[PDB]
């Protein structure tokens, strides 16, 4: 908790490896001099007068996107240029890391329905500029169409069993063409009766009948049981 | 013609003179273009000319 | 070592021719890094020779089983051409 | 004049207990099976992370 | 160029009928819908968009 | 019009006549016997095995026909 | 000033790390596939339907009597392409593929090569049970580790690589 | 010329400004880059000779297998091509169609045998040296690189004396004798 | 072991170097001998190819590096 | 660059050689050539994290090499393995 660790750029831009004895995964903070969640920060010093900039450790046991990253995804669509629509943003657990891997230029429209995590989310959101808090139900993107414009990736950490309709309606309303789609599927919350990759097959087929072509999936097994990260792209024109 | 259509029974013409709906005997009903080489997007006037 | 006579090493074509520090914590740390480097080198040399001796038996087992499967397939096509 | 036999093979349940124990620890290497989640506090995955390797199945 | 761009098949619509389309009727006041009845007994109202 | 060297080559044998092909990009030179055609920067591209000699070249520009006699 | 050894310059006739090894499934044991259990999802294909009709074995009751569980037969629309392209000698197979029990998938790949679509959307998931009768497709399937496949023979389906068949 | 679009590439397939059919794959250009041939037409004044000897071997095979004119002239031609070193063995007359090559009659040139016996280190440097006038075969100096050698004269390919490359290599070995003026 | 016993394929311990001749110790056995002899064959072979290069020196051997080498 | 490469020229080599730094880890195999862009940096501790993984004030050795020099049991393992390597290599 006080030792010295080197940094290195990952394959995905924006996210960094912190190689020490063990090697963490980390991101570059938007709001220095603070820790929102309770994670450890590694602070480096750039040498002009010298600056002190800090890097928040991304916990893969607490955020499914960091589970998918160091489980190994071939590509994201959360680049440091893009804009990200975070369906089902509970708290500042993962949305802070997605925010500061997007960076100071691009926005993360985080949505949420429940009110207590929503109010601590907006109290998080006052401290970094680039995220937009939404306190609406995700089933009706019509009642927040006023305020999000043409996002070029969607992430979905919603855990209710009408996920396909959720992501279909939101991607039709706001996701631009050839845009990214990243889904976290939880089999025990879709349906506990039948088994995990059976419901993964169901949801993959519902995606490609909603013409989100799925490129890639991952089980993220050493971190969480029975979830799957499905990456696809909104084809919208020539699914074949 | 296509290999999967067979004994085509009811062919009608869509109300904008652009598509040909062919309902066959094997069950399927298909769409076709009328002018088979044109395309159905708006064209800049150099392409139109 | 490979010893050569002078009468043949003084007479050869050109291309095929056999052609301040601190006392203290600095040098003890440099010997420390030398220690961990020779530790790593002998360790992964052991690892690589273990892998090579493993693929020795892999090659032998695979070779004899493909030998017997190839003779079974050759007697299969032998009886197939024999039932003409 | 027998070969060297085995106390493991003496009990026909125990060898199936003591080779299921191996088959547990064999597929710790094949896949990365779930273990129980975050055991201590998160002090790193303790075993490395590599860049140029994605273990995610692609769709044709 | 038209012999190399003549790609007339658009696509079918739905998973098709059961027995075979024997009756088709476009509606004469709207563009993107037509009714379609197949001779097992099953009639449908297709949206063509 | 502007002074711009595009391709300047001394090839040792005699050259009777020469012409451009369709642009400045290609020019055919009728050398001592074999007719050669050349790129924009002076490299050669074809030694014509036919046109076993040449004295007058011309280019029919809409037909893309290099004619030799 | 003149350079040595010049050639008539002609055209040079010549001069003008994310590795991916797919991880084995979470459903997979060594070769058991511990996550297929009733009710099964049975992929179908063309020669299976033709052979089933010429052996007069019903589809859903045949699968229930072969496997003693509820089977959901699943036809890819890319294999219904081949079963349409077989022509008018197989209209029985066509109107028996059109069946509200047999719920059908949707593919996304150019062309209609049903064998590669089947082996691809199987080895993406390992939750399906393949019904077939093609010898080469059978060899592809029993090469990939641990899915079950069935095939009609005699006058009932037989099932190859599934443990709890009895 | 523009890396044409898909419909343009379909509408004209047979266009190729660079490589025509009658270039024969640009083999004259390729082998003269391979062997660093100075002048043009040297390939074809070799290829005329290659076609000439396969024409003459054709006519000699046409002549009947008993007469001494045919057998004497075919062993005479085979020994002449061995004495010019175009071949390497006194092989069959089938090698007068499988083995005579414009590459072989190039391979007996002076800079390529110079690089072959390691006098230079690349054939461009060999043409540099024998265009600067350093080498001789026997007594007489060679100025042009088109002089191909015979089977006899692959032994007296040596530099002239007072060639300062000869002086620098002898002083490299420090066997630089200077009574013999080099 | 197909049709043999462990006492049929047991062991054969190797005798050690004597104590009388123990000044030049470590009697070497057949595996030691082949370990020495293949190395000696290797050294003789590279000496032979060196002598062959030497007698085919061709003393017109010129490069450009013979102004750094001496 | 090669102006702080004197200070950090050891530690990246031992991070390359992490495979045998402690005989209880077995980090997975990758070569890890020294990257072109990197930066050293120290962890700072969560304020609720206390008594558990925070290193003390006089315990904070200001270099990873000094922190590794710290524990003489690890250095004892280094000593015994290097001694057996030396006697088996001489
Ligand atoms: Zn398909």
């Amino acid at each position: 908790g006080g030792a010295k660790v080197v940094i290195e750029p990952h394959r995905h831009a924006g996210v960094y490896i912190a190689r020490g004895k063990e090697d963490l995964l980390v991101t570059k903070n938007m709001a220095p001099g603070e820790s929102v969640y309770g994670e450890k920060r590694i602070s480096v010093e750039e040498p002009v007068p010298p600056t002190k900039v800090e890097y928040r450790v991304w916990n893969p046991f607490r955020s499914k996107l960091a589970a998918g990253i160091m489980g190994g995804l071939d590509e994201l669509f959360i680049a440091p240029g893009k804009k990200v629509l975070y369906l089902g943003a509970a708290s500042g657990t993962s949305v802070s890391h997605v925010s500061d891997v997007v960076g100071p230029e691009g926005v993360v429209y985080a949505v949420e329905f429940s009110h207590r995590p929503g109010r601590e989310l907006i109290s998080m959101a006052k401290k970094r500029p680039n995220i937009i808090p939404i306190i609406e139900d995700a089933r009706h993107p019509q009642k927040y169409r006023m305020l999000i414009g043409m996002v070029d990736c969607v992430f979905a950490d919603v855990a209710q069993p009408d996920q396909a309709r959720i992501i279909a309606l939101n991607s039709h309303m706001f996701l631009k063409d050839q845009g990214g789609v990243v889904i976290s599927i939880k089999a025990n919350c879709i349906d506990s009766t039948v088994d995990a990759e059976t419901v993964f097959a169901r949801e993959v087929q519902k995606l490609r009948e909603e013409r989100i072509k799925p490129l890639e999936q991952l089980t993220l097994e050493p971190y969480e049981r029975d979830h799957c990260i499905v990456v696809g792209r909104y084809m919208r024109s020539g699914l074949k | 013609h296509t290999k999967r259509m067979q004994h085509v029974f009811q062919v009608k013409y869509s109300m904008d003179s652009k598509y040909i709906i062919s309902g066959s005997d094997d069950g399927n009903v298909r769409l076709w273009r009328s002018k088979a080489w044109e395309r159905s997007n708006v064209k800049t006037t150099r392409e139109k000319n | 070592g490979l010893k050569v006579p002078k009468a043949v090493q003084k007479e050869l074509p050109f291309k095929s021719q056999i052609h301040v520090v601190l006392g203290g914590d600095e040098k003890k740390a440099r010997s420390f890094i030398q220690k961990v480097l020779t530790i790593s080198k002998a360790k992964d040399s052991k690892r690589k020779e273990q892998k090579a001796s493993q693929r020795k038996e892999r090659l032998k087992k695979l070779a004899k089983m493909e030998e017997e499967k190839s003779q079974r397939d050759k007697e299969k096509k032998k009886e197939y051409f024999a039932q003409n | 004049l027998t070969p060297k036999r085995n106390k493991d093979n003496r009990n026909s349940r125990v060898k199936k207990r003591k080779k299921y124990q191996k088959a547990q620890k064999k597929l710790k290497s094949v896949r990365a099976v779930y273990s129980g989640g975050q055991s201590g506090v998160y002090e790193g995955e303790k075993t490395g992370i590599k860049k140029g390797l994605t273990r995610s199945v692609k769709f044709k | 160029l038209e012999r190399m761009f003549a790609k007339p098949f658009v696509g079918q619509l739905g998973y098709g009928h059961r027995d075979g389309v024997y009756a088709i009727a476009k509606n004469y006041g709207s563009l993107n819908k037509l009714a379609t009845g197949s001779a097992d007994g099953v009639i449908k109202y297709w949206n063509m968009s | 019009r502007k002074g711009q060297l595009r391709a300047e080559l001394f090839l040792n044998e005699t050259c009777h006549s020469a012409t451009y092909l369709q642009n400045e990009q290609y020019f055919a030179v009728a050398q001592k016997k074999y007719t050669f055609i050349y790129d924009h920067e002076g490299t050669e591209l074809h030694r014509l095995k036919q046109h076993i000699e040449a004295r007058h070249l011309d280019f029919l520009p809409y037909h893309y026909l290099l004619v030799t006699a | 000033t003149r350079k040595f050894g010049l050639v008539k310059r002609t055209l040079n006739t010549k001069k003008d790390l994310t590795r991916n090894i797919p991880q084995v499934s979470s459903a997979l044991f060594f070769q058991y596939n511990q996550a297929i259990k009733p009710p099964y999802q049975v992929l179908i294909d063309t020669n299976f339907i033709n052979f089933s009709i010429q052996k007069k074995v019903d589809i859903v009751r045949g699968m229930m009597d072969c496997l003693l569980a509820k089977c959901n037969p699943l036809i890819t629309d890319c294999v219904m392409a081949e079963l349409e392209k077989l022509g008018p000698k197989y209209r029985i197979a066509l109107k028996l593929a059109r069946d509200p029990r047999i719920k059908r998938l949707s593919c996304s790949h150019k062309g209609t090569y049903a064998d590669d679509c089947l082996v691809h959307r199987v080895l993406q998931h390992k939750c399906y049970i393949v019904a077939t009768n093609d010898a080469g497709l059978k060899q592809r399937i029993r090469k990939i580790p641990g899915i079950p496949l069935m095939s009609v023979g005699g006058h009932a389906y037989v099932i190859e690589k599934l443990p709890d068949v009895f | 010329v523009r890396k044409l679009k898909h419909h343009e590439q379909k509408l004209l397939k047979k266009v190729d400004f660079l490589e025509w059919k009658q270039d024969q794959g640009h083999r004259d250009t390729q082998v003269m880059r391979t062997y660093h041939i100075q002048n043009r037409e040297d390939y074809h004044k070799y290829n005329r000779i290659c076609g000439d000897i396969r024409r003459l071997a054709n006519k000699l095979s046409l002549l009947p297998p008993t007469d001494p004119f045919r057998r004497k002239h075919e062993q005479l031609l085979l020994d002449k091509l061995y004495a010019m070193g175009v071949l390497t063995t006194k092989s069959k007359i089938s090698d007068l169609e499988n083995k005579v090559t414009v590459s072989a009659i190039c391979r007996r040139r002076l800079p390529v045998i110079m690089h072959r016996l390691k006098m230079a280190e690349t054939i461009q440097d060999a043409v540099k040296f024998i265009e600067q006038g350093h080498v001789r075969v026997g007594p007489n100096l060679i100025n042009d690189p088109a002089y191909l050698v015979t089977r006899n004269m692959e032994d007296y390919v040596t530099w002239v004396d007072n060639s300062k490359i000869k002086k620098t290599l002898l002083r490299y070995r420090n066997q630089i004798d200077d009574f013999d003026f080099s | 072991a197909k049709l043999v016993h462990d006492v049929q394929k047991k062991q054969h311990r190797e005798r050690s170097q004597l104590t009388s001749r123990s000044r030049y110790g470590f009697l070497e056995k057949h595996k030691d001998y082949v370990k020495r002899a293949q190395d000696f064959h290797r050294k003789q072979s590279t000496l032979k190819v060196l002598r062959e290069k030497a007698k085919e020196r061709n003393p017109d051997e010129y490069y450009h590096a013979m102004h750094s080498r001496k | 660059d090669d102006n702080m490469r004197r200070e950090v020229q050891r530690d990246l080599l031992l991070i390359k050689h992490r495979a045998a730094l402690d005989p209880k880890r077995h980090y997975k195999k990758q070569r890890w050539e020294v990257p072109e862009r990197f930066a050293i940096g120290t962890i700072i501790e969560d304020k609720s994290e206390f008594y558990s993984s925070r290193m003390n004030r006089k315990e904070r050795k200001s270099t990873i090499l000094e922190t590794l020099m710290g524990d003489e049991a690890s250095n004892k393992y280094f000593k015994r393995k290097y001694n057996e390597i030396q006697e088996k290599s001489t």
